[PDB]
């Protein structure tokens, strides 16, 4: 409700990253149908989404212009790709983005190169553009590289306001403390059980182990990379 | 300050500057009845609705606006212009004869 | 620009590596299949290379055999029986 | 500047899975193997460039490295990354951090107080910033030059810093022997412990030897001649030509067969994006 | 749309370029005289970015050029104007800004109409 | 090994890709490991 | 040969498709390759 009702967005400039983490992250309540209009994730099914766990879920939100919403996904480039906002090819997430053009934003568009995936660039050093270095705060060959978007209400969808909010999931691969609600069972021992554990499903003996595990290891595996050791959760 | 002279007075057009301009020029077609307009931009570029018929090429102290096949209704004059340093000044300046 | 370049190829991943074993030494010489002993420094681009790879490229102990360059064992004009076979009738051991 | 070798140094966990009594091969940025470090003695502290991460230990008897400072500039224009710790707590702090420790900063993004991380002490650290991930990783060992051995590193802290970090600080509090180590992209043989932990490894990179120990995805090699699969540095300069002509192209009046050609095609007027 | 609006050695005429169309305080809009039967001569410049001002470095003081954003206009202030000095001038409005890299504000464009 | 799917564990596909295309990674490691047992059968014969 | 695959030359593939679209078409190019590689070795030790 903070990152979704919030009703004020940082800048894409100046995307606010937020860590969501020891909770239960129940994705059904972010179904809306009137907003939400585009939900793509990139390696994950949203259908599957519900019933996985997650370790390191980061949530920022920013407000773009509408018509560059296509930017924002990986590969592409663009003003707001390459100097406001940059999102990694082997990206793992799922990207929100609502109209909100019934509902002072500052996006840079002078860099010197167009920034890594997942970096904040919030200066206001004056980018010259001339063979002057000058130095003052304004010129003729002098601009600065902030300026606000005054959204046009009167504006259908081109250069309209539009909420974006990127959740940024990895992988369950360590501890993790993000998961769906899903009831826990009580574990059974020595015995040929169907098993779920923190989303990895297979069939197996469960027995007690002698192994000694690292307070950052969660997961043994084998020869032929499978999962053999598991600390169960609780 | 910087001074330039065009030496021309498929036409080619150099103007020649003392200092290392360095990709800094403008070529500018003034008609005999409108207004200047706009053809290459930094020395190498087209501007939007220019046609594709002109041409800018060269960098630091040689430059040439390349016109291939002189085609018709351009007789107005070619200015060379450089935005280097104050004060901005023009070329020469040479129209095409025919 | 007008201009004609050669471009010698600079990866060469075949390499055969002479060892007596790891428990009986780490010494160990370097074959090079079919490759002059002067194009050894550009094949595998020692300069790029590190440190201790260039010993094995280029060094007193060069000895050109039928099968290529050998780096890191020197040539015995005695005669013995074969221990570790190279190929062109020659054998390399560790004395 | 002193320069030290580095005997097998700077080990560490790539990844969080437990593995043991097995040898595992990864590729990823680490120390390279028999390496040379900056040994810089306190009697200074000057910056260096934080490049491919940076491998940094400590001979301190005492406490004296009291942290470092990360960042491209450092000073108010841009923002710097501060790990600075007492003996009570760390703190880690993203801000610009105008220095003379800090005189003022106000843009604030990021704060995380934890347990402190800090001549008998080995007290390593290994600094990586990848896709904008600050990954610190740390070691503690009595020592009583660079201790030849092996000692792997665990992760510590992971924390989403999207800032340049392209030169960092050390920090000093005035008798210390402070060493920086550069990591470079190389494939290492990790063997596992029956017990978990990483026991001995080699570097693919480091000599012929170790390259078929490498394919041979063994730490013995017996007796006699073995082909190996190149693990050898590859070439890492790239240059691009193309044809300096600016005559755009005949798109524009095309707007009935005609070809085009001498022309550049700027498209913006097969894989479209490229 | 830059619309804008004599023998005796000493005069004190004011001229002005009215702009439509584009929005002002963006670019730098520019002052350029041309002589009949000469080439064109940059005199005047301004600055959306700040008050600097930079004139034609063949005489200073006597160019003048200011701004007013309510009627979109540059208000040129010609005094003591010479009987050579003669000639139908022009005011051209710089390209955008956002092209970034070479001089933009310096570069001309539009010039005008008339 | 993956055999160019997104990972060798064969659960781990179904759990994050949904059914129709989840398929095509499966095909390309189902695929791939049984080329490996065509090649060790193959040396088996040649060694009897 | 084209093994079924845009072109013989991997470089012209990546240049001329997408990373995501590209995977298909080197995994098609290199099991092309690697199934004709193993079948020459076959050959040989039936040789031998
Ligand atoms: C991060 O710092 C690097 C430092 O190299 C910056 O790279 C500079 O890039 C500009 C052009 O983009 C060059 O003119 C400079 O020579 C480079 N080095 C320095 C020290 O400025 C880079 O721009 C910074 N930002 C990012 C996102 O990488
Ligand atoms: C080490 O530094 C931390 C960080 O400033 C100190 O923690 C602060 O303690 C004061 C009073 O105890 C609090 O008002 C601050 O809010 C604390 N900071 C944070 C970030 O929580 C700690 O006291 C220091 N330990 C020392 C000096 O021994
Ligand atoms: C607040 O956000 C939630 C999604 O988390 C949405 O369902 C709800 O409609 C929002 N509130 C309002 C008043 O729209
Ligand atoms: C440090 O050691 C390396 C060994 O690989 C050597 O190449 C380098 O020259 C040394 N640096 C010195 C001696 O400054
Ligand atoms: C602090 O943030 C403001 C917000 O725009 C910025 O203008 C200012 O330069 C920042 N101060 C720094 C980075 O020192
Ligand atoms: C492994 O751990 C057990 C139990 O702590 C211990 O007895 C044994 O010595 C350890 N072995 C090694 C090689 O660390
Ligand atoms: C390209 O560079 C060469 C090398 O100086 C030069 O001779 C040629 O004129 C250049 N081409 C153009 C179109 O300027």
């Amino acid at each position: 409700d903070e990152v979704f009702n919030a009703t004020r967005f940082a800048s894409v400039y100046a995307w606010n990253r937020k860590r969501i983490s020891n909770c239960v992250a129940d994705y059904s309540v972010l179904y809306n149908l009137a907003p939400f209009f585009t939900f793509k994730c990139y390696g994950v099914s949203p259908t599957k989404l519900n019933d996985l766990c997650f370790t390191n879920v980061y949530a920022d939100s920013f407000v773009i212009r509408g018509d560059e919403v296509r930017q924002i996904a990986p590969g592409q480039t663009g003003n707001i790709a390459d100097y406001n906002y940059k999102l990694p090819d082997d990206f793992t997430g799922c990207v929100i983005a609502w109209n909100s053009n019934k509902l002072n934003y500052l996006y840079r568009l002078f860099r010197k190169s167009n920034l890594k995936p997942f970096e904040r660039d919030i200066s206001t050093e004056i980018y010259q553009a001339g063979n002057k270095p000058c130095n003052g705060v304004a010129g003729f060959n002098c601009y600065f590289p902030l300026r606000s978007y005054s959204f046009r209400p009167t504006y259908g969808v081109g250069h309209q306001p539009y909420r974006v909010v990127v959740l940024s999931f990895e992988l369950l691969h360590a501890p993790a403390t993000v998961c769906g609600p899903k009831k826990s069972t009580n574990l059974v021992k020595n015995k040929c059980v169907n098993f779920n554990f923190n989303g990895l499903k297979g069939t197996g003996v469960l027995t007690e182990s002698n192994k000694k595990f690292l307070p950052f290891q969660q997961f043994g595996r084998d020869i032929a990379d499978t999962t053999d050791a598991v600390r169960d959760p609780q | 300050a910087i001074r330039m002279t065009q030496s021309p007075s498929r036409v080619t057009i150099t103007c020649r500057a003392s200092q290392s301009i360095s990709s800094y020029l403008n070529w500018y077609q003034q008609k005999p009845g409108k207004a200047p307009n706009l053809l290459i931009y930094a020395a190498s570029s087209l501007e939007s609705g220019v046609p594709s018929r002109f041409s800018g090429s060269g960098s630091g102290t040689d430059f040439t606006l390349t016109i291939s096949s002189l085609q018709p209704e351009d007789f107005a004059t070619y200015y060379c212009q450089q935005s280097y340093s104050t004060p901005l000044t023009f070329g020469g300046g040479t129209k095409v004869e025919i | 620009t007008l201009e004609i370049l050669d471009i010698t190829p600079c990866s060469f991943g075949g390499v055969s590596v002479i060892t007596p074993g790891t428990n009986t030494s780490n010494q160990v010489a370097v074959l090079y299949q079919g490759v002059n002993c002067t194009e050894v420094p550009v094949a595998i681009h020692a300069d790029q290379l590190t440190p201790t790879w260039r010993v094995y490229s280029t060094g007193s102990n060069v000895f050109q055999t039928r099968a290529g360059c050998l780096i890191g064992a020197e040539y015995v004009n005695n005669s013995y029986e074969c221990d570790i076979p190279i190929g062109a009738g020659i054998c390399a051991s560790y004395q | 500047p002193a320069y030290t070798n580095s005997f097998t140094r700077g080990v560490y966990y790539p990844d969080k899975v437990f593995r043991s009594s097995v040898l595992h091969s990864t590729q990823d940025l680490f120390l390279p193997f028999f390496s040379n470090v900056t040994w810089f003695h306190v009697i200074d502290n000057p910056v260096l460039p934080f490049n491919d991460g940076v491998y940094f230990a400590s001979i301190e008897k005492s406490n004296i490295i009291r942290g470092w400072i990360f960042g491209t500039t450092l000073d108010s224009k841009t923002q710097s990354l501060l790990i600075v710790n007492n003996a009570t707590n760390v703190v880690i702090k993203v801000c610009e951090f105008q220095f003379c420790v800090y005189s003022s900063a106000n843009n604030c993004t990021f704060e995380y107080v934890s347990q402190p991380f800090l001549f008998k002490n080995l007290r390593e650290f290994v600094f990586k910033n990848i896709d904008g991930y600050f990954k610190i990783y740390s070691k503690h060992t009595p020592i009583i030059d660079l201790p030849q051995g092996f000692s792997a590193l665990e992760p510590l802290v992971d924390l989403p810093i999207g800032i340049n970090i392209t030169r960092f600080q050390t920090l000093l509090a005035l008798a210390a022997a402070y060493y920086v180590g550069y990591l470079q992209p190389r494939t290492f043989l990790l063997k596992y412990n029956e017990n978990g932990t990483i026991t001995d490894a080699v570097d693919c990179a480091l000599d012929p030897l170790s390259e078929t120990k490498c394919t041979l995805k063994s730490f013995t090699v017996e007796k006699g001649i073995y082909q190996t699969s190149n693990f050898r540095v590859q070439p890492t300069e790239s240059i691009v030509r193309f044809p300096n002509i600016t005559n755009l192209c005949p798109f524009d009046e095309v707007f009935n067969r005609k070809r085009i050609s001498n022309c550049v095609a700027d498209y913006s007027v097969v894989s479209p994006t490229k | 749309q830059l619309l804008e609006s004599l023998v005796q050695p000493g005069r004190s005429l004011r001229l002005s370029c009215a702009a439509s169309g584009f929005t002002f305080d963006d670019y730098a809009m520019h002052w350029v005289r041309q002589p009949p039967g000469k080439g064109l001569e940059w005199v005047s410049g301004s600055s959306w970015n700040s008050g600097s001002v930079v004139y034609a470095d063949s005489v200073k003081g006597r160019f003048t050029i200011s701004r007013d954003s309510a009627k979109n206009s540059l208000h040129l202030q010609m005094n003591s104007l010479r009987v050579e000095d003669t000639a139908l001038y022009y005011c051209a409005k710089a390209v955008d800004p956002t092209r970034g890299s070479y001089s933009p504000d310096y570069g001309f464009d539009i010039w005008g109409q008339g | 090994s993956k055999f160019g799917a997104i990972s060798s564990v064969l659960n781990d596909i179904f759990s994050r890709l949904d059914p129709p295309e989840a398929e095509v990674q499966i095909d390309r490691l189902i695929t791939g490991r049984l080329q490996s047992l065509q090649t060790y059968v193959t040396q088996q014969l040649i060694r009897a």
